[PDB]
Parts: structure tokens; C-alpha cells; sequence
């Protein structure tokens, strides 16, 4: 627990753990930030996300290997070992998935923080459906899908087609389509669509916005090159 | 691929 | 602890969690193999050393970036996030000291495997001396000293020019005496006195270990471009 | 440089 040092100093650490490659840390230090109490900067959420997507992200990486090297071998130690990364992989889920409903989400009224958080709450019910398979597996993908689809909602209604966090959330929902819900032309459809809307806002924005749009639009399109 | 995230 | 888990299940696990690039875990295991009480072979050796190279190679690498960031500064945060790595790192390195000498070394009586923990003795030492400042940095520096000059007579004495232990202890030998103990000539010398000596051995070497002894070969002739 | 030594 961070409950003794300074919020500003949690943040400030969790830059210097960013800096160093030290991602657990930078994690941790986060969390102790949100459980100050208070709401969280756009560069505070960033930091936030940037640390829990290292962590579970090397944890994702490592089950896909042992959960590879299991499937190929069907002693007990293989399953064993990924049974321990998934358990820990889960328990990091669980814990941003708490930090969002205590209480981000509900404090968050303006459109860019809330539909960031429900980005957040989609992505980490993802994570955990993609190693679930048990009797609520079918329940943690809808959780996903409801949280998706709320920040797609709020996003269509409160931003502008060529927003970052609005075109990130659009990949990471097609996404969830195409390979955790069984609905490529759905995600090949959202993919699509996202990117020609984009395209026609392009006109509007600065040099600086002009370069964050497109480099999302250009994962839009390496998708859809992959999918089609 | 999903948005790699992983720096800030 | 993993008092419960047996000696072969230990060591599988450490190579599947090296597999998954999951350092720290394939460092509990190993070190709980080593608890067991038996001497290690060869795979288990370079196991055990692997294991502990990339968990202490992440956090020197941090505690630069941390370092680095500090002497520009020159709050409290950056000296006492620094503080954090390196206690963690001294800890790190005091658990594989501990381990060499309760009771590694002292059962080593092979040339090959005395000279493998005793290059370890002098490289975990020499991480110490990294980060030292205090009254017994100087005593640091010679026990990595002592450590390595003890591996070197015996592999003097006992092991061909070209044995990959050898050279490589040879390296971190002369990596010591440059970086540790500002002693550049001696750096020098001892890197070309080593690969002189080894280039004169490749003639008795099968193609196999003639790779395995010209690789080492070349980072001597890397560090001596950079020195001289 | 020193051994990198993080392979097996
Ligand atoms: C979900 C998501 C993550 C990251 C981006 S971004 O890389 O465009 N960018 C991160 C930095 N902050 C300040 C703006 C957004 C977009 C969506
Ligand atoms: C200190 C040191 C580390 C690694 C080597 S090596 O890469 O040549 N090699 C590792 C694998 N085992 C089986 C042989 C040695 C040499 C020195
Ligand atoms: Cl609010
Ligand atoms: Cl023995």
C-alpha cells in the first residue's frame, strides 16, 4: 500500500519507473495515485494505462507461450506453471477492473475521461476471457462487449471521428469482434467504417492532431490488410 | 493488433 | 519457498519460465533446486546463472536510468526511487552470494564447475561494487577481486586455453579491471593475453567448439577496439 | 561489455 507517500510523488515515480523499464513499480505507484481519492488527469490516465498494459501485457505473452507449449504436449508441471501465470494474470485484471468501479468510472463525467475508463474495463474483460473457460466465460465476454459498446455510444454522440481515445477504442473493439467474440465481419466492418469517418475529418486538424490520427488509422489498416 | 499502449 | 516442489519439476520450470522470458520466476526455481541440497550439472549451472543475469542485468539497467537522472538533478523522489533499485538489486545479489556459499562452492571440487561459481562469486560481487559508496566498498572490490583470481589460477592450471568458462571468465575479468578497479592496462592486457592464448588452441577444436570459443573471442576483441 | 550470459 502507497497510502503514506505523497500523491505527487506517486505520479512522480511512476514516470522515473516508466523511464526505467520498471512496469510493476509503475503500476504499483498508480494505483496508489487513484487511491487518493481523486479524479486522474488525462496524463495521469495515461500513465495509468501505459503501466497496467506492460504488466499484463508481458503476462499475456508468457501464457500464450506455456499455454502453446501445453497444447503440444496433450508430467503435470507444464499445466501447473501456466495455471500459475493465468492466476496471476487474472489477479492483475481483477485489480484494475477494481480501480475502474471504485470509483473511477463513476466520477467520470466529461466524455474523454469516461469513455477512456470504459475502454479500460473492455480491454481487461478481455484479457480475462482470453484465458477463460469455465462456466462464466460467456459472461466476462459480455462484460466486454457491455463496456465497449457504452464508450462506443458516448463516443459516437461527444467526439470527433478523428479523436485518438475514440479511434483506439474503435481497434480494440474490432478487435474483441474478430477474435474473441467469432464476428469478423463485424469487426471488419467497425475497422472500415472508423477508418473512412477518420479520413474525412482529417481536413480539420492541426499538423500535430493530423499526425495522432493517422498513426491509429494506420493499425485500423494493417488489420484490415490482415482480415481481408 | 490491438493498440499497443505501451508507452506514454 | 518451494521446500514442497520436487528438484526435477524445479529445473522444468525453469526452462519453461525462461521460454516465457519470466525471469524472476526461473530464478525462484532455480534457486529453490539449489536448496535441495545436490550439486548441479552443467545445464543446471548455466540454468541457475541465466536465471539470475537477466533479473540483475533489469535492475542495473534501471538503477543507470535512475542514476543518471539523479546526477543531472545534483524533491526527494528521484534519490529515494534510485534507493528502492539498488536495495533491491544489493538484495538480489547477497541471495546468490548466499547461495555460492551455502554450499556451491565448498562442493565443487571439478575444475569446471569450482571456476563456473567462483566467476559467479566475482561477477555478483562486482554488481555490488557498482552501486557501493560506503565504508566497505573498497572491501566490496576485493572480494570480487579474490574471487575471480581464484578462478583464474585454477583455470589456468586446469582448463585448455579455448574453454568457454575460461574465456569468459577472462572477460569479466578484464570488464572488472577496467570499470571496477581503474586499471585499464591491466584490462588490456589480460583480454589480449587471453585471446592470443586461445587463438593458438583452435587448431585442437571441433567445428562445434571452435564456435563456442571464437564467439568469446570477439567480445575480447570488441572490448579491446573500444579500449585502445 | 561482459559475458551477456541471458541465454541459455
Ligand atoms: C487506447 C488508446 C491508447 C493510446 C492512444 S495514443 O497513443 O494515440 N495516445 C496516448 C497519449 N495520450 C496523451 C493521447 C492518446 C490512443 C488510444
Ligand atoms: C561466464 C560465461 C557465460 C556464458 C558462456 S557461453 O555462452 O559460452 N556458454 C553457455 C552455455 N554453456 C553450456 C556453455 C558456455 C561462457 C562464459
Ligand atoms: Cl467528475
Ligand atoms: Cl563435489
Amino acid at each position: 500500500a502507497m497510502g503514506s507517500m505523497e500523491r505527487a510523488s506517486l505520479i512522480q515515480k511512476a514516470k522515473l519507473a516508466e523511464q526505467a523499464e520498471r512496469y510493476e513499480d509503475m503500476a504499483a505507484f498508480m494505483k496508489g495515485a487513484v487511491e487518493k481519492g481523486e479524479e486522474l488527469s488525462c496524463e495521469e490516465r495515461n500513465l495509468l494505462s501505459v503501466a497496467y498494459k506492460n504488466v499484463v501485457g508481458g503476462q499475456r505473452a508468457a501464457w500464450r507461450v506455456l499455454s502453446s507449449i501445453e497444447q503440444k504436449s496433450n508430467g503435470p508441471e507444464v499445466r501447473e506453471y501456466r495455471e500459475k501465470v493465468e492466476t496471476e494474470l487474472q489477479g492483475v485484471c481483477d485489480t484494475v477492473l477494481g480501480l475502474l468501479d471504485s470509483h473511477l468510472i463513476k466520477e467520470a463525467g466529461d466524455a474523454e475521461s469516461r469513455v477512456f475508463y470504459l475502454k479500460m474495463k473492455g480491454d481487461y474483460y478481455r484479457y480475462l476471457a482470453e484465458v477463460a473457460t469455465g462456466d462464466d466465460k460467456k459472461r466476462i465476454i459480455d462484460s466486454a462487449r457491455s463496456a465497449y459498446q457504452e464508450a462506443m455510444d458516448i463516443s459516437k454522440k461527444e467526439m470527433p471521428p478523428t479523436n485518438p481515445i475514440r479511434l483506439g477504442l474503435a481497434l480494440n473493439f474490432s478487435v474483441f469482434h474478430y477474435e474473441i467474440a467469432n464476428s469478423p465481419e463485424e469487426a471488419i466492418s467497425l475497422a472500415k467504417t472508423t477508418f473512412d469517418e477518420a479520413m474525412a475529418d482529417l481536413h480539420t486538424l492541426s499538423e500535430d492532431s493530423y499526425k495522432d490520427s493517422t498513426l491509429i488509422m494506420q493499425l485500423l489498416r494493417d488489420n484490415l490488410t490482415l482480415w481481408t | 493488433g490491438s493498440i499497443p499502449g505501451r508507452r506514454s
